[PDB]
């Protein structure tokens, strides 16, 4: 499970915080 | 292999019957005469406009377009509103009335609908994705590569699914109304509900979006002197953290809210699917 | 001698009322033709009497616009006629739907399904629904359920059939005449023009659904499911559907069913439309390897070649629609013969009981019936480690009650380690 | 029998049956009896 | 071990929050701090 998940990890810019 | 297959032919018709009309038809064209270099003399649009946009409310431009510039920002009442076309053309003014024509094709009926604005109405869509994950937490992967989801809204007025998204209010941005139109219809905000972290959480999503398209909608309420045109900005949730934590309920103009899985066939409102095709694209997600 | 008075249950649910047989019937309206809405009271009610076969059947010709809770009322009233007030109450309603054309299945699936089905009716009184009509998996599971008939002594659960009236022969036959019909001779065998479907003769009971129309199929499908939702309303029980083979209809049916919140048991292996929504629920949610390679375009050529679509825009919205069924996983459970195993079929069945809504001391008692300890206290362990120990305590001592009058003494010991007092308990009655 | 293939399963498994009964192998005879294999519809290889 | 692969402080934070409820940040911030400096030493803390 371990190796299947540092597998899975391994795997215009706008900010919309104001609403 | 197919002999005369000659190219494809994916132009855009609208259906004949107009929504919310009450019955009133357009005038009929083929796919293989719309776009405008073509010349067609057989060509008599009718001429229909909403009661509810010819009663003149805060959204919607003036009655006579005289005066109005198009392509650049202009500003209507102080407030600055966009009018800029994605087309390389750009838009070309008719000298009879003033009125904007639409670059993309004829739809084969004049005026402005139920669309509020003259020329381009800029509309704003979300797409909120992770990636589809099983119980043991490993990804989903299909034809080699790995699988998306998205929220998706059922629609209040034909019933069919959607992405959540609008049309930009005077004065405001692109980023506000795609939040404030997220908000409003997928998790019913407003019409405090959630409070302090729920909203820090969703504050983390939307630290981190990207303009993936800005395109010409296949919208049926677009006729020949307005029309829709989409940005549309994806909110991509890497670890799947803070999406988890959004309590999906349909509010305003939405019916039912879920997280659908991106492929091919699926069936959503105007050019949506085009629109995940560049979500997918961007992130070499499958489709 | 026919019956002229009936009991029939107050819309309370506290009793039951004596009432005229005549005064009752006339809700029930048929259509003469397809022109008329009104309607004319119906003449075409009674029971059918099957060659070779001992018990009779009753049979009721009701239109669309009647209301199923009237109907609900009609079998109600019959079983508490013929049984007696006190009569089992159904914990769990399994609707079998499929192929109406025949069609032969593998012997292992074939014994599997049958084994399945007669295991989970036996066990927990189930009513069992179908299509009614003497053709294909309706037929095998009526088939199946004469076993149910030969195997078991004093009471026999229902097998309640929703067919259209449109195309049932005799039709004339059974609406001529001054009802009830007491012991009608039905002849299976006889040509009536323009129609071709007979009814089953291992159906303990019988809904005609009349609109007017003659040959038009599809047409009791909304009904049967407003019926088995109202029927699961009533007694407090899951409906689960049981889809094996399948036509374009089953797909609907399928539809209704999980629209409406019912969860669905997809058999696996045994060909046409269960290998669509299987394909479908392997290709959306299989975590497993050999489902990866799965493509829509496969599964569209695979839906072409099953049922064979006149034109390109019906295929689209028949795809549209297998994919838009299996958009809940939890409404979907698949039964696999090389995956699960020949007697883990009733497993499947209680899971899908378990991604139904929550409601755990439901839950609770049909584990109790099949008698999965491991599910019950995986369950009871995860509401314990999630803070959810009141809806334990709320449900244990009638969950306790259950298993006390039922004999299952590992399930007493479980409940009574998960903290229920044991003077606690309340009769059902009131005395 | 999954690859649809029951026909050909159908048209041998009388003569299959056969052999098995004639060289002594009962559990090929079980089997072949549990595949659907009616036991009256023997036939013999030579002709009265 | 991998379950506790997906574990943040951000997460914790919020946890603290909603078990003991502080009046003010700098009280959640001082209360954090005196928890992630308790967990320091490895030897120290036997978790069942
Ligand atoms: N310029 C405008 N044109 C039309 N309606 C407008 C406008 N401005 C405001 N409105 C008001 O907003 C309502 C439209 O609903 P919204 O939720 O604002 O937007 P909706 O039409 O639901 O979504 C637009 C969708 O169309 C697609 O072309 C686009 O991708 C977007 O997803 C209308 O009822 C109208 O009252
Ligand atoms: N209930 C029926 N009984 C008998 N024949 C039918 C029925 N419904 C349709 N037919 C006819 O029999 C033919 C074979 O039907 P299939 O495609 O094999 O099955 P399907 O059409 O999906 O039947 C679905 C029906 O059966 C029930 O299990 C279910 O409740 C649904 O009403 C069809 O062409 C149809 O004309
Ligand atoms: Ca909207
Ligand atoms: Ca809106």
């Amino acid at each position: 499970i371990s190796f299947r998940f540092s597998l899975d990890q391994q795997a215009n810019r706008l900010n919309s915080a104001v609403a | 292999v197919h002999g005369h297959t000659a190219e494809a032919a994916e132009w855009y018709v609208p259906p004949e019957e107009y929504p919310k009309s009450g019955g009133v038809k357009r005038y009929l064209i083929d796919a293989s005469m719309v776009p405008l270099s073509i010349m067609c003399p057989s060509y008599d649009p009718v001429e229909y406009t909403h009661p509810s946009v010819a009663a003149q409310p805060v959204w919607a431009d003036p009655a006579d377009p005289r005066k109005i510039k198009f392509n650049v920002k202009d500003e209507v009442n102080g407030k600055v509103v966009d009018r800029t076309s994605c087309h390389p053309s750009g838009i070309s003014i008719d000298s009879n009335t003033g009125r904007p024509i639409n670059p993309w094709g004829r739809t084969g009926m004049t005026g402005r609908g139920l669309l509020g604005k003259w020329g381009v109405n800029q509309a704003a869509d979300t797409v909120v994705t992770r990636w589809k994950r099983s119980p043991d937490g490993s990804i989903l992967e299909r034809d080699g590569k790995k699988v998306l989801e998205f929220v998706a809204i059922q629609r209040q007025d034909n019933k069919m699914w959607a992405i959540p998204g609008g049309f930009v209010d005077n004065g405001e941005d692109v980023a506000l109304t795609s939040g404030r139109e997220f908000m409003e219809e997928a998790l019913g905000m407003g019409t405090d509900l959630m409070s302090a972290e729920s909203k820090d959480s969703l504050a983390a999503l939307f630290s981190s979006g990207t303009i993936v398209a800005r395109i010409y909608c296949e919208d049926p309420r677009n006729t020949d002197n307005a029309w829709v045109e989409t940005t549309c900005v994806n909110f991509h949730d890497e670890s799947g953290r803070h999406a988890a934590r959004l309590k999906l309920q349909g509010g305003d103009d939405a019916e039912h809210a879920r997280w659908m899985m991106v492929h091919g066939g699926l069936n959503l409102f105007a050019s949506h699917r085009t629109l995940l095709q560049h979500v997918t694209s961007a992130l070499n997600a499958y489709f | 001698v026919a019956a002229k008075t009936l009991l029939i249950e107050n819309e309370d649910g506290k009793g039951s009322t004596r009432m005229e047989v005549q005064d009752f019937m006339k809700r029930f309206h048929m259509h003469a033709s397809e022109d008329d809405k009104t309607g004319s009271p119906s003449t075409a009610w009674g029971t059918l009497r099957f060659p070779t076969k001992e018990a009779t059947a009753p049979y009721l010709r009701l239109s669309v616009n009647d209301d199923p809770e009237d109907a609900l009322l009609f079998v109600k009233a019959m079983l508490a006629q013929k049984y007696g007030e006190t009569y089992d109450r159904p914990s769990l309603i399994l609707s079998v739907t499929g192929g109406a054309r025949n069609f032969t299945l593998p012997p292992r699936l074939e014994t599997a399904i049958a084994k399945g089905l007669r295991l989970a009716a036996q066990r927990t009184n189930a009513w069992v629904v179908t299509g009614g009509t003497n053709t294909g998996v309706m037929k095998l599971t009526g088939q199946i359920m004469e076993a149910l008939s030969k195997t078991q002594s004093h009471f026999i659960p229902p097998t309640i059939g929703i067919a259209t009236y449109g195309v049932i022969i005799g039709g004339d036959d059974m609406t001529r005449g001054e009802p009830p019909k007491i012991g009608l001779e039905y002849e299976m065998h006889k040509k009536d023009p323009p129609k071709t479907t007979p009814l089953d003769d291992n159906h303990n009971l019988f809904l005609l659904v009349d609109d007017g129309s003659t040959n038009k199929f599809g047409k009791e499908i909304k009904f049967r499911a407003a019926f088995e939702n109202a029927a699961g309303q009533a007694f407090a029980a899951p409906v689960v559907t049981i889809v094996v083979q399948g036509g374009p209809g089953t797909l609907g049916t399928a539809l209704q069913a999980v629209r409406q919140g019912t969860p669905i048991v997809v058999v696996d292996g045994s060909g046409l439309a269960a290998d669509v929504l299987a394909y479908a629920y392997n290709f959306m949610h299989n975590p497993l390897t050999r489902f990866k390679s799965y493509t829509i375009d496969d599964l569209r050529q695979k839906v072409a070649q099953t049922f064979n679509p006149k034109s390109s825009q019906q295929l689209t919205n028949l795809l549209d629609s297998a994919l838009e069924c299996v958009q809940d996983p939890n409404l979907v459970v698949v039964y696999s013969l090389q995956e699960s195993g020949i007697d883990e079929f009733d497993d499947c069945i209680l899971k899908a009981i378990f991604s139904s809504q929550g409601k755990l001391g439901n839950k609770l008692k049909q584990a109790m019936y099949f008698d999965q300890l491991d599910v019950a206290k995986r369950a009871l362990s995860e509401a314990s480690k999630n803070g959810q120990h009141n809806e334990i305590a709320a449900c244990i001592n009638d969950n306790l009650m259950a298993a006390m009058m039922h004999n299952k003494p590992h399930f007493v010991e479980l409940y009574l380690g998960f903290d229920a007092k044991i003077y606690e308990l309340k009769p059902s009655e009131e005395v």
